[PDB]
């Protein structure tokens, strides 16, 4: 392998050529924001619950940014489920639903950002390259809206019109693209169980599991979007994720400190 | 039921970036063919990227940049090709329109005028999927995602070759390359060699709801695009697997 | 003199968010009625917000947010309803247009196509007036401000009830609710109970320069919108107090 | 009162229902930027006067931001009066005039911002949520254009087509929305008088007055836009304003220090 | 060869800011003349800045601001004049369009409607050339750069005077001012006194590729614009030096 | 001369009137960003060369911003030459080519910005008035795309359709407008020679030269865009420029320290 070999292949073959694909894979790997952690604040699981859930997390974020650089993405939640129900009932396709869901993640980012503004933490577009706020001890964090950009170009699921890449995928891919050190999903359960804990009384807690193991037990579409598990297996930079309960005081803070709260889901 | 068709009367045409790279010798006859098609069809014309994206990949990979960085950099070259093509059609009322306009206001723009041009790349950008260091969702894929989401009457891909062959007809093994008049996305998906279309195109064909076939035709031969837009078989037909309700 | 009419041939139609909340059962007949109206009128169709704005108010008020924070959050739900409605009309050449486009380029857009859809909320945003914790300038008000500023031929409000009653016809005191075929903005302004229209609508009626009457009609009954756009009395007429020059 | 009572009302009634309106009024009251002061720099009264007026105020702002967080809005002035005269003479309505006036406040914001740029103070859109600049000792201030966003949706006055909500109202409402601690209008007179001091030789200075008192003496449309006085009476957060002479050196600085220069106008 | 014409059927009309400054007395007859021209021509109408830009120059120069600061501040006044003129033509389907729309989508907009209005200032902005403290590339210059880049059929400049004189016909030496029915850009370029057109206009005429002549006419005399758009000689013709291929 | 004289002329004459032009020239001269240096990083000469050229310059920038405020503009390079060849062959005019070239300078700004993001240095639009980043020791630099804004309104050259104002002119004019203290062009040769050093074996190095002297020797269109030399002669603020080799380690750093590396080209 050489630049020369790569540049020659890049000029002379289709991008679909295996020989080109292989030469590209040997390229150097730059991490753009290696010291940042991406956190997703759930829409239905946290922000829709209002002050009792949101205020303690705002306090944790303010405290945590003293020691940790954070990119904080928002989920969507019940208003997006309502838009999806109306639009699916009209026969609209996944790409149209995708656009509708973005608006709800943006509302949630605005609400969280307004609670954080006096603390110096902005809502931004372009979180991964928010170079200035992330370089300042006075700031050290930004808020972003967690939907991906695909919108009308969203790939549909194999069945139905609900967009399969939503705010879990949006936040995950930002962590992956920017080469961040850690990805934490903040939800309303302690982590992953052997079945949905809201519905099953004797579900058993799982502290640590691989994607293959989850699939083998049918946990593909439980506490995370199933397509995220597949993105995770293909990821170059973020090869595990942690799922924690944001309703437990200090849980986010503890996860940022390296405590093994919640569930760790590994690519392999 | 499958989702409704938004723009059932639309024809989508994707023009390969490597056709545009040939310059005036290829572009002027294509422009004259498109001019003659304006009264016949309601067209969304989408351009791919071509060789300048290979150069930005060379630089970006040498700088170590991840696949989500490379995606918008390639897309820019498809947008520039679209501005070039649209300028050549300006005197016929055709302009380039931006992605948000394509996504939300195509109906009004195709009421205002007979055709518009846009970039075929989809806005995956920094949220491009990981795995390969080369962005997977490229111009063929973007064009198909749009055509299928709109429930368009067709998508035609205009290439610098007659269609799909069993090997690259311009490569090392070109002597054993045999032309394929017809194929299915699933059969293509299981082969390993190079193709003139994105591999991701075959994946979005599998989840498609409306488009049943996509024809790949040689834009360097005048009249093939016109024939393909009438359903005539002049290149390679790719069956997506979608069937009528 | 009163200011000139900018778009004297325009008809403005505001669709209640609670009509859109009923989903396909309400939306499909409304869409078919609008399709049949496209050749008859030059339409600006503006959507309100409905129940999702009540949810964002619930969250935002629980977080303590001021009225200027809540205004754009509600407006977003009216914009989403507009994108839904416009998608259903895309095959007829109709798209959603943004507020700046409505404010500065409506004339060209209604030359390009027969109707466009926009959000009925006005861009008061963080400069919403204080006093109530609920944003006062909502969809009925925004739609009226536009219709009157343009000097449009009419504004018709499409509701989920027959018109205005003496009490909420779906509420606690619904047995004493009597239908009002005709009323004036001033008489309404002096009552205290709930209405199916923003109270701020009555205030902007008082300073209006052109629109003399606004009809509130039931969009759940096919044909009432069509009748109202012809001036037929099929719901509640609200007299604004404006008189001919 | 309860969340539950409120959420039930919000789902089951019109927003016009008195019972809902009352339940909403009992909601908590978050101040987004409580430590900031909003200042309006007059268009006709200051910026139109050029260097002699503007340069000393630029110096005061630079000095003041060491101790005080500032949101500095611009007025419009003579070029807006010219646009209003041309457009009113054509019979154009208030909503069209409103858009024209915004451009002039933006020109003035650009000019002021260029004098402040080397001091680290940016011109921004979204001043109230300009979290980053307002959290930095090196910055601690932003400039914004003072017109409100209403534009074509401007409510007209009872008579004529001049937009009734202009840059005094724009700046005031931003202070109110963001829960700022103080609102100072910087003009070219010492404060409010019993009549227009430019026109009446024996007008008497008024150090302090309520809105009701102003109305009773016919000072509704004197040194402030009259609709601002009404907004002030309805305000949740900013219940008084101070009007000062920016042509007097150090006057702004003194007002920020709590000196009772100029006139204080109270809601009640 | 010279570059192709993009919009060969376009007529460009620049309206002086000082004409707009005269208010309704000048604007209403101009608007009625433009209304009657809509069915005859495909028009890009571009407005200049006028006296408000002199005021912002007075303030900006007193604050010491450089020429690149003053350029966008003047341009804003040309944009406001364009919004005023477009509002008066809204009922005929005419709207103001922004510079990027002019630059990339004029063809679709003139397919949607018969005329659009834009700002005549070019977007030189903070990259305005240094030398003079007054921005050199102003409304006449911007309008000519566009008309020539598009390869338009003409550019007509609508002034508050009959055309170009040997001295300012409203100035100190007005008694020796003689009317010039015809002149060339090169002859004008070598004179030193004031003109009713930007000096930079003469420079961009020297490098022009298509426009052979520009007529300056009095917009205060009804019918002169209509005559000029038909090639009739009713003001001062300026020969650019361009010749037919 | 007086304000009064100027304001009277500004109201009563054409802007083309010599008497007005002269009165304007007597105006005060404010420098907006006097302590900044503008640097252009070449497209073909540097960024197109990839890691070997770019990585050491990224390190120099990171180190240099500790002591020097920087506005770093990007060139375009080989992809723009390709677009110009395609578009010129179609007969498109200079104004259309200008728009195409901007996209390539923007790609290059994105690539450089991604390497700088973890160091706190943003890519911006509006570099000259990027007040916040330029006031922070943690930042002190921004990246911008070097093409001018003229686009379809680009004045063509006397011959052909290649836009004559490209990224050298874009960066120069930003330095001039903002009154910056220094303008450094970073290329791939040590400076100016008596002939193109890539083509002539015995070209002689020129440490210092005026624009008039360059013209007299036919160096008008050698290492800088020729129109830049003319802009330089008309400039109010930046009356010389320095051209240095960015492929020599530390050369940029040395130029910022006042070392006379490369060539200094003077207006007079
Ligand atoms: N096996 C499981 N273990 C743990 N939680 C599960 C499991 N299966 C399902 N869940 C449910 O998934 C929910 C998380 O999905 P939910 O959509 O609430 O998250 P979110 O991040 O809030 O999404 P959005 O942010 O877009 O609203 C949990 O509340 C939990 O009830
Ligand atoms: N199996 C195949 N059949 C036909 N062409 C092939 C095949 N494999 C590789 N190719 C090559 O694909 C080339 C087309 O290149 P490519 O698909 O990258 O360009 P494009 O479609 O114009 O670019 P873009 O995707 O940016 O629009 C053909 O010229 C041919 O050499
Ligand atoms: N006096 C009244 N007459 C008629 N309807 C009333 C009255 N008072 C309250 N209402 C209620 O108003 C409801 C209409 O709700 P509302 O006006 O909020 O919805 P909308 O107009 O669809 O929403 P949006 O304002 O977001 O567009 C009716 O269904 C009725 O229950
Ligand atoms: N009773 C009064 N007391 C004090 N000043 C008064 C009074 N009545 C009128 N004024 C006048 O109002 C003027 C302030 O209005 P003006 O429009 O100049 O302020 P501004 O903030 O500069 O407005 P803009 O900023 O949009 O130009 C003062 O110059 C003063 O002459
Ligand atoms: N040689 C000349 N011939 C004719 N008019 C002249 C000459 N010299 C100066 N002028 C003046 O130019 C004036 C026109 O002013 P100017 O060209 O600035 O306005 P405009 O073109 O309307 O403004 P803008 O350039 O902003 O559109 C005429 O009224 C006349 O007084
Ligand atoms: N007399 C000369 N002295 C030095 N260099 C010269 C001379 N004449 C020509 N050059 C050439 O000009 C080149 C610089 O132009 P080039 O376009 O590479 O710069 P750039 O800043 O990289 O442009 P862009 O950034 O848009 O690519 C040098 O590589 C050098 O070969
Ligand atoms: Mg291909
Ligand atoms: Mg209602
Ligand atoms: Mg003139
Ligand atoms: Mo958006
Ligand atoms: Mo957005
Ligand atoms: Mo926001
Ligand atoms: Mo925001
Ligand atoms: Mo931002
Ligand atoms: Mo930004
Ligand atoms: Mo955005
Ligand atoms: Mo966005
Ligand atoms: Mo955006
Ligand atoms: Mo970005
Ligand atoms: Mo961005
Ligand atoms: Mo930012
Ligand atoms: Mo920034
Ligand atoms: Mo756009
Ligand atoms: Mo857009
Ligand atoms: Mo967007
Ligand atoms: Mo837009
Ligand atoms: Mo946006
Ligand atoms: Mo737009
Ligand atoms: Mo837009
Ligand atoms: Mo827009
Ligand atoms: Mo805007
Ligand atoms: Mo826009
Ligand atoms: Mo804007
Ligand atoms: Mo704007
Ligand atoms: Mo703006
Ligand atoms: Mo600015
Ligand atoms: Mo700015
Ligand atoms: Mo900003
Ligand atoms: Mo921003
Ligand atoms: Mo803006
Ligand atoms: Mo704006
Ligand atoms: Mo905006
Ligand atoms: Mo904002
Ligand atoms: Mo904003
Ligand atoms: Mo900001
Ligand atoms: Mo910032
Ligand atoms: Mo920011
Ligand atoms: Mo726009
Ligand atoms: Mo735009
Ligand atoms: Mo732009
Ligand atoms: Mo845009
Ligand atoms: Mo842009
Ligand atoms: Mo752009
Ligand atoms: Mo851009
Ligand atoms: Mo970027
Ligand atoms: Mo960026
Ligand atoms: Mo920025
Ligand atoms: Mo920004
Ligand atoms: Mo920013
Ligand atoms: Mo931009
Ligand atoms: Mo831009
Ligand atoms: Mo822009
Ligand atoms: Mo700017
Ligand atoms: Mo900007
Ligand atoms: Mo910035
Ligand atoms: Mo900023």
């Amino acid at each position: 392998n050489s630049t020369a070999e790569l540049e020659e292949l890049l000029m002379q073959r289709s991008l679909t050529d295996p020989q080109l694909q292989a030469a590209a894979a040997a390229a150097a790997d730059f991490r753009i924001l290696p010291d940042a952690t991406v956190i997703k604040i759930g829409g239905q699981s946290v922000i829709d619950r209002g002050r009792a859930a949101v205020y303690p997390l705002v306090d944790e974020i303010v405290a945590a940014r003293k020691n940790h650089k954070l990119l904080i993405g928002t989920g969507a939640g019940t208003r997006a489920r309502h838009l999806y129900s109306i639009a699916a009932g009209l026969g609209l396709p996944a790409g149209v639903l995708a656009q509708l869901g973005s608006s709800v993640a943006d509302q949630n980012a605005a609400m969280l950002g307004q609670l954080l503004a006096k603390h110096g933490i902005p809502v931004v577009g372009g979180a991964g390259l928010s170079a200035v706020p992330l370089s300042l001890a006075e700031v050290n964090a930004v808020v972003f809206s967690g939907m991906p950009p695909y919108k009308l170009w969203m790939r549909p699921a194999a069945e139905g019109v609900i967009p399969p890449y939503r705010t879990d995928a949006g936040c995950f891919l930002l962590a992956e693209q920017f080469g961040c050190k850690q990805m934490i999903f903040v939800k309303d359960e302690d982590g992953l169980y052997t079945a949905n804990p809201k519905t099953s009384k004797d579900a058993t807690f799982i502290p640590r599991i691989s994607v293959d193991e989850m699939k083998a037990k049918g946990l593909h579409d439980s506490i995370l979007e199933f397509p995220v598990l597949d993105l995770l297996q293909s990821a170059q930079h973020v090869r595990e994720v942690q799922v924690v309960n944001g309703l437990v005081p200090g849980n986010l803070t503890r996860a940022l400190a390296g405590e093994h709260v919640g569930t760790i889901i590994t690519a392999s | 039921k499958r989702p409704i068709r938004l723009l059932p009367w639309l024809q989508v045409v994707k023009i390969g970036g490597r056709v545009m790279d040939r310059g005036a010798d290829a572009i002027l006859p294509l422009v004259e063919e498109l001019r003659k098609l304006l009264p016949e069809h309601r067209l969304l014309i989408l351009t791919g990227a071509g060789v300048r994206a290979r150069h930005v990949f060379s630089v970006g990979l040498d700088l170590g940049l991840p696949v989500g960085s490379l995606a918008p950099l390639a897309a820019s070259e498809a947008g520039q090709n679209g501005h070039i093509l649209a300028a050549m059609l300006a005197s016929e009322g055709v302009s380039y329109v931006e992605h948000p306009t394509v996504a939300d206001q195509l109906a009004i723009h195709l009421s205002a005028t007979r055709a518009v041009v846009g970039s075929a790349f989809p806005p995956y950008h920094h949220h491009e999927f990981p795995g390969s260091r080369i962005p997977p969702h490229r111009a063929d894929t973007g064009a198909f995602l749009l055509a299928d989401a709109f429930g368009a009457a067709g998508l035609t891909i205009v290439e610098n070759v007659d269609g799909i062959y069993t090997a690259d007809p311009n490569g090392p093994d070109r002597g054993q390359a045999r032309f394929l008049p017809e194929t299915s996305a699933t059969d293509l998906a299981k082969s390993e060699g190079p193709l003139p279309v994105d591999r991701a195109l075959l994946d979005v064909m599998a989840t498609a709801r409306h488009i049943e076939r996509v024809q790949v035709v040689n834009g360097l031969v005048p009249g093939r695009l016109t024939a393909a837009l009438r359903g005539e078989h002049v290149g390679t037909l790719i069956r997506t697997g979608v069937r009528p309700a």
